[PDB]
């Protein structure tokens, strides 16, 4: 009869199910603080679910509450731990799709923990029932947990100064075949490349240590290759060796091979997970490596406007992580890329501050904190043909990555890489002479004129000159300019 | 040998009127220029020779292609880069170098290989032109 | 010159752009091996994109092709390394989606790694600008691959050994608030949980280590409520102890920490990534730890139908990296939860060998080699109430966890887990006995029965009786039986 | 206190009539039943004493109810418990144990702490009947 | 396989002859730590046979004197040489002594040629602890290959097998003490199946047989041997001693 | 002294005739052959340049000595080897490499050497052709 007795009697925490709006996790006057974690939703409810229930259940979920009241609650300061839903905006041109804002205290979060902060945000709610489809579009990670996370190892300065290359875009290829090749082949590939003017190859994503190919093999004959590549040309060079493994151990083993045997860069997998990505980023600092983040697995969740993680969010994550490079899009080559949602991908990246940009998809003014620069990578079906489309739309602080647009020249891998730096270097310059370098009736020519006294780009431009990748795209924005 | 460091050295060596554009565009954006100089062409010789203060206040281009032609004239046989720096917080950097000169014969490099444990190669690049004749008298 | 002459001009190794269906990677003969890796595709190709030509690309872009002709692939066994799109089939009640199955030769693959697996498998064709949405529905993991990984730490045999419970389902907790305890009344919770009759409590996905408490806070603490609530009652008892973190070091340190104190059990997030997943499941055995995963962020990608990676999948990744518990729904509680897709998950996770079973989502014959039972946990939204159901639907071997369910009760947790294991005890007496327990005539009536001796029992039926979640499902069966 | 190991221990004690039917739903899985008792309750005591050999080849849920009853007559006061093993591939192992018999009265348990390193406290479970008195004369 | 049946009293005689190790087992072991491919590949080697010789005489010799010797065989033409299979440590030579002077004429005879030379640097040892210390050390100066005797037995053999892998190391398997159970066809193993076994447990040489020379070798078995170690399958060819496919 | 890389450099200088027995030889197998130059002996040098592309799709051995001697035309004093190589599930790699064209002096190498740790000797072996001159420019 005790617990009879003290059986709490509230409106608020006597036992049973209440609305989460009527639980705390709703408040249209809320006033965000610049430390709040903010998280910008497209929401979906089920039909028949009020539009506001369904953002304090986001709220609720990814917060503090669950589905029925729980006194203890009540040994919390509760007030201060609820995340509040405080904005639900119809999305333009949809019948049942809202953008919701919701605000996060702070202290909800671990400090430099990226799977803390996505344990939250991401965790549980993308799977209520009552929500049909679900999309983080974008977040305001306030400053004050920015300078927590380390940022890139090294950042677009550093890296520049350490390859001493200022001026145009950076240059690579990923090896091809993707998979089947000795590492006595991938390092001739490299070297062949190299010499042939790319400042980077890599490893395809895929690489990692293989029946045709140990991956210590790879490491040593690139290695031969790159010095190679080097000492023929005067310049920097590298190759990405990828690092990606199974377990946090071989990785570790991995890394520290390539630093022993004097690699500028590594590469890692997005499959491998954020906890592995953290660790790594912050070894790359300790050890001098620049470190390139291939996206694998990325569109599995960031493809398709209804549902999953924009990827503007990953890159926020990857350079609050610290990776020193991350593929970004082409606009222009085999993967999907709508040109205003990929220039907000870059601006989000290179930064210093973020403005309010809704044609971009920028949903929340954020400053990064001074966190470095994160480089942008662009590649998948692109060749030199495309320059012009480019530098436009990709600009200056960029790596631009030609695999089968480089090994697939009929002249051989230094000829591909020729064909490759030649149209770039020859886009640059008439960029920074004035033309008008993107419309269709003066990039190509800039390039054909280039190609008059280049056999290699001549020929690329030949052989490549038709091929397109025209679909239309699924990641689009909701707003025009 | 030709010498790939810098921007532009996939092109034809620029003329004057090209370097002009360059410089052009760079103080558009309000970049400040600097002209340098070394006959030690190592991809890691970081610190070429400043030929004087970069110039901060310098607003039209004719006077970094004055001092350009000064360094031209100045200067022994090698190199000498023209570059473009960005003091902007977020850069606070170098945004383009290019090579404006280079010597009629440069040997180049070899790679020096030194045997490390396991199978494992110490390498070092060698430059003729250094390894022959000091600093001065290379070229 | 030397390159004109050395050209190659055969119709497949000339230079440039063929069809993936001419460069090898569609054979409607392919006769498949037992060591190959099979997946199937969800493929919904763009308007006016052949359907064969779209899962020739995946093939292709999935193993070792790139978007034009590259020579180096003839320095390879190249015919042996393709992978091949086999048998492409309209999707039943649909336009233009299909089903393609493609075979991989099991030398792609890096043994034992997850990661390797994965960057194949899902890196980059989600993107593919010629395939409007995709989505991986199952894969045939062959013996001799899975042989290579370690399955689960201890598995569900083990597990229940270490228990020493065999005969019920297990009972869990998630502790709540989700956020804002202190570590002192978090061993409170768990301490009364325990105590009234739960096998297990846990920490909720995003309690980690923050500001209103610290994780060695909550480690000792719960260690004082667990070998208080096991000395009360005579049984091993325990509480999943997280150690997610931001670093492997961080979360290595968290799990050491545990095993120092003598937990039975720690937990990880989804979220944490494969590396650090197959980390800790070498750890967990080598440690004598039961390993719980919490799959925070998987609807992300899980979600809907025409996109993304479907769960099956999931869990034969995770039962080979090796956890021993996973999340895999309810139907009846708050998350999604087709039955008929639960019903597969539950038998991906549990049997020694799958046979094709259309109306489950199991389109793959595979035998799971020996590797270990995981354990499915069935949580979010459920209750006492619903006891009948979650037997019928969930079976023998899982863990049901009831977090509002207990913590909510007005008599408090001790009342709350008792009215569960009550509830538990007497629908499994019951189901033993012969009764037509899933009847919505019979199986509420057994709990009414219980419930007359047992007054936490009536209560917590008193409060939840009427609630559900009846919602239609989204990830949803393509036959019926 | 209750000792609530067993799957059933949240329940009234089982009668005959209810044990036989669990004992025939175990049979009719093809699970072999066995009979063990032990008077040291401790959480962790796997290996209660062996009741004869398990039943494999038994078809009629009497004859366990016969060594079960045979058990009850023979063994000290303390706990009895049947068990359902399922040898087939995948399993072997237990799937079925609970409580059949408990005595009258359990003092339970204390917990021993010992003050460890830092602020860790090493714990040991310790029975009342045990400490007290040896095995068969315990309850 | 072989624990307790060779010695039941029914049996008179039992020699194990094949084996067929399934796809699915064989995937668990790394297989050997360079391989022939890569092997040649490390040694710029392709087009012949490669080339070498134990030192002789078996015993006695200083470690100076050993470097002489390689440096003079290598000089004269041999890729090659190598500790005989019992020079390990000794009172007339401790190992490193043998180890620095060998390095000394290894590279010597590649600068004198331009090719890559080397000489298998014995690790034998009596424990676990003393073999990892030479096999470090003859990485550390730089050696591309070590050996290991058969003798030390098949843990040993696999631990160093791994380390090879992970240390870029080639490793040259003397099969001291195999013809104490192969040699006679009525009874203990054939070599075949110890080749199965040792390309399992990954080491890279392993001495197979010579048909023509001093050591036991019957054509049509050793050219089964062979087959073993070197093919990517084994198809049924009784007349080799090759049972399963 | 003699460069004895390659497989036949204990023989005289193949001929001819010789070279295109050895190319038949290799191309009845269904070889792949191709043709590399250099001027670094070093051991460790592993790339040769590439003349072309390897022949996969040539059948008749007369047109790999027409390359053959094309190289011999337009390559600088120094090396050519001759490969082959063999694309078969496991081999992926060469399987016949020799020297078909050698400088009329080869100065050799010479052993530097390095104090290590105790009695270690960091050892490298350095070309004289490499040393004194860059590529294309050594014999
Ligand atoms: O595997 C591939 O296809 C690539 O190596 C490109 O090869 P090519 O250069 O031959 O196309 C890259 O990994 C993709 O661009 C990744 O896509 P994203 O950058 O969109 O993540
Ligand atoms: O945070 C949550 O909501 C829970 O703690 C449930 O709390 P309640 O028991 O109070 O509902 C679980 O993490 C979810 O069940 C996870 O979902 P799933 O099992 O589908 O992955
Ligand atoms: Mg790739
Ligand atoms: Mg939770
Ligand atoms: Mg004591
Ligand atoms: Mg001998």
């Amino acid at each position: 009869s005790v617990s009879e007795r003290t059986r709490i009697k509230s409106d608020r925490y006597e036992s049973g199910v209440i609305p989460y709006a009527k639980m705390g996790y709703w408040d249209a006057a809320y006033s965000v603080k610049d430390t709040d974690v903010l998280a910008l939703f497209r929401i979906t409810p089920q039909p028949g679910v009020d539009p506001v229930e369904a953002a304090a259940a986001v709220a609720g979920e990814s917060s503090t509450a669950t589905w029925t009241v729980v006194w203890t609650d009540l040994l919390t300061a509760c007030e201060r731990y609820r995340a509040k839903a405080y904005r639900v905006d119809p999305v333009p041109n949809s019948t049942d799709v809202y953008f919701a804002f919701i605000a996060y205290e702070c202290d909800l979060f671990e400090e430099a923990s990226l799977s803390n902060l996505t344990a939250s945000i991401i965790g549980n709610v993308f799977g209520f029932k009552a929500i049909s489809a679900l999309r983080l579009e974008d977040m305001r990670i306030p400053h004050s947990y920015l300078k927590t996370f380390q940022g890139p190892a090294t950042g677009i300065i550093v890296e520049r100064e350490r390859l001493n290359k200022y001026g145009t875009p950076l240059l690579g290829a990923t090896v091809k075949p993707k998979l089947g090749l000795s590492g006595k082949n991938y390092g001739r590939v490299v070297y062949e490349g190299l010499k042939g003017g790319l400042d980077f190859l890599k490893d395809d994503e895929n690489i990692n240590s293989q029946p045709f190919m140990r991956w210590r093999e790879r490491f040593l004959n690139c290695l031969e290759g790159i010095n190679r590549a080097a000492a023929a040309t005067g310049e920097v060079k590298g190759s990405y060796l990828n690092i990606t493994a199974a377990t946090m151990e071989e990785v570790y083993k991995r890394a520290e091979y390539a630093k022993a045997i004097g690699s500028v860069v590594v590469m890692i997998d997005l499959v491998m997970g954020y906890t592995a990505i953290q660790s790594i980023a912050y070894w790359a600092r300790e050890n001098d490596m620049l470190l390139h983040l291939h996206r694998a697995g990325n569109s599995t969740y960031a493809r398709q406007k209804n549902h999953g993680i924009n990827f503007r969010v990953i890159c926020k994550w990857m350079r609050m992580s610290g990776v020193d490079h991350i593929h970004a899009g082409t606009v222009v080559g085999k993967l999907e890329g709508d040109p205003l949602m990929i220039k907000g991908f870059y601006d989000v990246l290179r930064l210093t501050e973020l403005e309010v940009n809704l044609p971009f998809g920028i949903f929340f003014e954020m400053d990064w904190a001074s966190l470095r620069r994160c480089m942008p990578v662009a590649s998948g079906g692109i060749h030199c043909g495309q320059m012009h489309q480019l530098i436009h739309y990709l600009g200056d602080d960029v790596v631009l990555q030609f695999g089968g647009g480089t090994i697939g020249h009929p002249d051989g891998i230094q000829a591909g890489a020729t064909a490759n730096r030649v149209a770039l270097e020859a886009m640059v310059l008439a960029r920074n002479e004035g033309a008008d370098y993107f419309n269709n009736q003066v990039g190509p020519q800039i390039l054909r004129d280039a190609a008059k006294t280049c056999g290699p780009l001549q020929t690329a431009l030949d052989l490549w000159k038709d091929i397109s990748f025209n679909y239309t795209s699924t990641d689009t924005a909701d707003f025009a300019e | 040998m030709r010498l790939t460091q810098g921007c532009f050295s996939f092109l034809p060596d620029l003329t004057d009127q090209q370097i002009e554009k360059q410089v052009t565009y760079a103080m558009n954006r309000g970049w400040a220029m600097n002209v340098e100089w070394t006959d030690d062409p190592h991809p890691r010789n970081n610190y070429w020779e400043l030929w004087g203060l970069p110039l901060f206040d310098i607003k039209d281009p004719a006077t970094v292609m004055f001092e350009l032609n000064e360094a031209r004239k100045s200067c022994a046989a090698g190199y000498i880069r023209v570059n473009a720096f960005d003091a902007s917080y977020g850069t606070e950097s170098c945004v383009m170098s290019f090579i404006t000169n280079r010597p009629a014969n440069e040997p180049g490099f070899y790679l020096d290989r030194t045997e490390g444990v396991g199978r494992q190669v110490i390498y070092s690049i060698k430059s003729y032109s250094v390894q022959a004749n000091p600093e001065g008298s290379r070229y």
